[PDB]
């Protein structure tokens, strides 16, 4: 993460987030509605620095230093490169919707009053087609990712120091192999949680209602197509215990 | 200190969300109560023995048969929640919840623990309920809740005055070390 979005994102809500001097000037149905429009965008922050951690340390870093069988870093991390531009690509637009909100002469004072048009974007179109890939084949993976860490860990001495050595930090405390991992596959469900109570609050401009019921219905057809698209691979597993399924 | 994983299971209205955060803060937000937990490790020394124990959430996965699985692999404690103003979630515990744990954790010790104690004696709440002819969950229905699914044991607390939540958490932490 940036220290620019980490800093405009370090306070507990947006009413701590705000100069007390603009948070005065709102009703209290638009303090809690941008109450949790800031903490989706938060946690979205979170999610990408997750999957950068995924990409550069743990990925990369097995890449540089280790020496491991080919097609063994593909199946520790499937699909983070596709999950971490759909994400940092999802990321970028929430943050420029809070930039062009800002108040001249202010790098913290804002309100987004039009989220609903963004999440129809996201969950529609090419981009959920995307995402409804992506996580398809990703939670399809899961178990044989967390199977096959615990195998190099056990058995490589060497790739065992590697995670000693770059998970040792305080700031990596939560985030292991199979920590980002979950963290990964639970952010999806997290969307309609968010979505219906920045719709509680969203009931002053009638089109703005309307765009979050629509971006709710999207993020739960998204979520009801990848958990039927979901079979747990098993490496060593064989065709009859597939079809016999 | 050793790492153990804790996940806690139940219904939406169980109160597990809320549950996690105030143990995590060891406080209940005066400014804004959170809509979603990503994980936490916890520092807890129980009974002499120092343990991080990582806490998960299952709130958002309750549709979704396929993805939910996904939260349970090498758990070491089960939070099993109810609420104590819904004797609704009480009856999803047994043939829902309980089921589904056993399958994808077999042998991992369960709690059932009886979120809301604070609303028990709350006339608002008993009001609420009688018309739908019930009443708050009393301390005997839970006990032999947890007694029938087999619990390790049964514990109740109120995120919102923080009464109990330590115990909870140091409970599971116990239950997280044994054979
Ligand atoms: C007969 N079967 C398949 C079982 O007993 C296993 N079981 N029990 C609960 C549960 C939930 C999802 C998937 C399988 C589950």
């Amino acid at each position: 993460s940036m220290e620019m979005d980490e800093k405009d994102f370090a306070a507990d809500s947006w009413s701590l987030a705000v100069d007390s001097s603009f948070l005065q000037q709102h009703k209290k149905e638009v303090m809690k509605q941008q109450d949790v429009i800031y903490e989706l965008i938060q946690t979205e922050l979170h999610h990408v620095r997750t999957l950068k951690i995924m990409t550069r340390l743990f990925r990369t870093g097995m890449l540089e230093e280790l020496h491991l069988e080919p097609g063994v870093v593909q199946g520790l991390f499937p699909c983070v490169d596709e999950l971490s531009d759909i994400h940092t690509r999802f990321l970028s637009q929430l943050l420029e919707r809070r930039r062009q909100a800002l108040c001249p002469g202010s790098t913290r004072n804002f309100v987004i009053h039009r989220l609903g048009d963004l999440l129809i974007s996201q969950f529609s179109g090419p981009s959920a087609e995307q995402m409804c890939k992506t996580y398809s084949e990703f939670c399809s993976r899961h178990s044989k990712a967390l199977k096959l860490y615990k195998e190099l860990y056990a058995r490589d001495k060497r790739f065992q120091q590697f995670i000693r050595k770059v998970t040792r930090p305080a700031v990596l405390k939560r985030h292991g192999v199979q920590e980002c991992i979950l963290l990964v596959t639970q952010r999806i469900t997290k969307y309609p949680l968010l979505i219906s109570r920045i719709l509680q609050h969203s009931h002053g401009i009638e089109e703005e209602r309307q765009d979050l019921t629509t971006a709710l219905g999207l993020v739960k057809e998204l979520l009801s197509n990848v958990d039927e698209g979901i079979y747990q691979l098993e490496k060593g597993a064989r065709l009859q215990e597939i079809y016999n399924r | 200190a050793i790492r153990k994983k804790l996940v806690i299971v139940g219904d939406g209205a169980c109160g597990k969300t809320c549950l996690l955060i105030v143990f995590s803060k060891d406080q209940f937000p005066e400014v804004y109560v959170p809509t979603v937990f990503e994980n936490y490790v916890a520092d807890i020394e129980v009974d002499g023995k120092q343990v991080e124990l990582a806490l998960w959430d299952t709130a958002g996965q309750e549709d979704y048969d396929r993805l939910r699985p996904l939260s349970y692999p090498d758990t070491d404690v089960i939070l099993m929640c109810f609420s104590i103003d819904s004797p609704d979630s009480l009856e999803n515990i047994p043939e829902k919840w309980t089921p589904e744990v056993k399958h994808f954790c077999p042998n991992v010790p369960i709690i059932l623990v009886g979120n809301k104690k604070d609303l028990r004696n709350d006339e608002h709440t008993r009001r609420e309920l009688a018309k739908m002819k019930q009443e708050p969950v009393k301390p005997e229905e839970g006990r032999d809740m947890a007694n029938r699914i087999g619990a390790f044991g049964y514990m109740e607390c109120s995120a919102k005055t923080k009464d109990g939540v330590r115990e909870v958490f140091e409970m599971a932490t116990r239950a997280a070390l044994q054979a």
